[PDB]
């Protein structure tokens, strides 16, 4: 995650294996319940999309919801790339890029990248914008889950 | 499971049944309003002849713990 | 949380998952038991709106009481707004806004305007109007359970 | 607890849950032996009357002790009072008030105003006055329940 | 359940009783006097016939390390 | 239980006896010159008939450690 230091600044910080652990031990005991969405949120906090892609990558069993899942970040990454264009003439030497739907799934960024738009001013919250399709894809896992 | 699905036993006490209904509609993501009209209204609907008698003599603008309350005997 | 940092400022730390945990198995274990109340309010020490919801959206199970406790938070929230009206004429630019019975549930106010509210000088205190709601709530919940 | 800081000062800082459950732990497994008493107090050390009325309330079971350490603890409170009369004429500006029973016990005062006492020059030891009467009424208990 | 129903057993040991009965006590929120007119009251009145006799000599005045320790035997 | 209640059986060794007399005297608050009064006397007086022979030939002066080792076989 991107967390604040002491002098501070905001720099990247690895996340915890006892959290890691948290997060696969809520999957493992309360599966697809609603419980789950708010206990990601938290454990979520200032995580970054190369975390994200972690914490589902690291997932065992319910491998239809986890393909169904994808298939939702693909979709609202699809989305994404379809309701924001891209910009006008080549990238300004003084300027970052602006990210496709694929750098806010961490695909085709890089971490530095990944700093760079969420350290720079304005900041692009990108962690908030995969978020929110994870809590959208979550409620579909949910509601077909449902039984 | 489906929210209409979600009925009281013959045996089944009315809070195990309320419990019941609220983690359903936890998965439930309507409007708030509609949420309102499931509650006054499926609840009691598929509460049982026993405590569904009771209910129905508390009369309208009741609230949980006087329901909850109401059919523990039951 | 909103803890003092060793600068001498007070500024926003998120909590622990041991914390969250500890939270958790509490409730597992006493369910609606007294002791609930004194650890609740340990627990909630230097604690947000934001970070209340979060540990009332994270319970499993005891729907029928974690609904009666929704019910009375409006109705505490209902109460909030109808003794303290809002105020005379538009907002001053100097100035933040006066908070709801929804602002201090945390609905309507952001995590920087629950900071504003409580850093800012004179402060005041969301989470403790909250936290009596929530002992009150707990009182109605005990009263009841009791068998 | 009132700890040293880094900086040299003393300042409040919250006890830990571990350090709150191995309280409770302590009581589960070894109940009124005596060994509960110098737990007791490596585990009170640097602690406020406010965390010892929080270490007695999130007590669960033995109630009959519980009660008598109250009414111990209260006895010891009047006995600080009669003792210790109030002072002559008005409070002054430049001065903070001297405690009562109520104070020690924690119950009339407040946190800031327990920091106050302690952290003052000179320092007055209500915890050590409430710790001397939870160890006598530790006595009275672990004379009563020896069988 | 309420404070009302809180009795001694006939071969329950009155500890036994004094911590039901300060548990229950934990869940009445009522003013202090009228706990305390609770304490003096109710306690000796649902205790034993055994103890209850042992009670009536201590007399009044009486504190709870002298009442435990009073009906240890019965 | 009381100190006085502390005694030795017939089978049980003296050890687990004086394990078990300074965990009660561990649970007496009085006096040291008292409690030294306590371990000189009532230790061996609680002691059992073969053990207490034993005692008596170690005479005064003696301590634990050989105490402990003198009723070894009892």
């Amino acid at each position: 995650p991107i967390v604040q230091n002491l002098q501070g600044q905001m720099v990247h910080q690895a996340i915890s294996p006892r959290t890691l652990n948290a997060w696969v031990k809520v999957v493992e005991e309360k599966a697809f319940s609603p419980e789950v969405i708010p206990m990601f949120s938290a454990l979520s906090e200032g995580a970054t999309p190369q975390d994200l892609n972690t914490m589902l990558n690291t997932v065992g069993g319910h491998q239809a919801a986890m393909q169904m899942l994808k298939e939702t970040i693909n979709e609202e990454a699809a989305e994404w790339d379809r309701l924001h264009p891209v910009h006008a003439g080549p990238i300004a030497p003084g300027q970052m890029r602006e990210p496709r739907g694929s750098d806010i799934a961490g695909t085709t960024s890089t971490l530095q990248e990944q700093i760079g738009w969420m350290t720079h001013n304005p900041p692009i919250p990108v962690g908030e914008i995969y978020k929110r399709w994870i809590i959208l894809g979550l409620n579909k896992i949910v509601r077909m889950y449902s039984p | 499971t489906s929210i209409l699905d979600i009925r009281q036993g013959p045996k089944e006490p009315f809070r195990d049944y309320v419990d019941r209904f609220y983690k359903t509609l936890r998965a439930e993501q309507a409007s708030q309003e509609v949420k309102n009209w499931m509650t006054e209204t499926l609840l009691v609907q598929n509460a049982n002849p026993d405590c569904k008698t009771i209910l129905k003599a508390l009369g309208p603008g009741a609230t949980l713990e006087e329901m909850m309350t109401a059919c523990q005997g039951v």
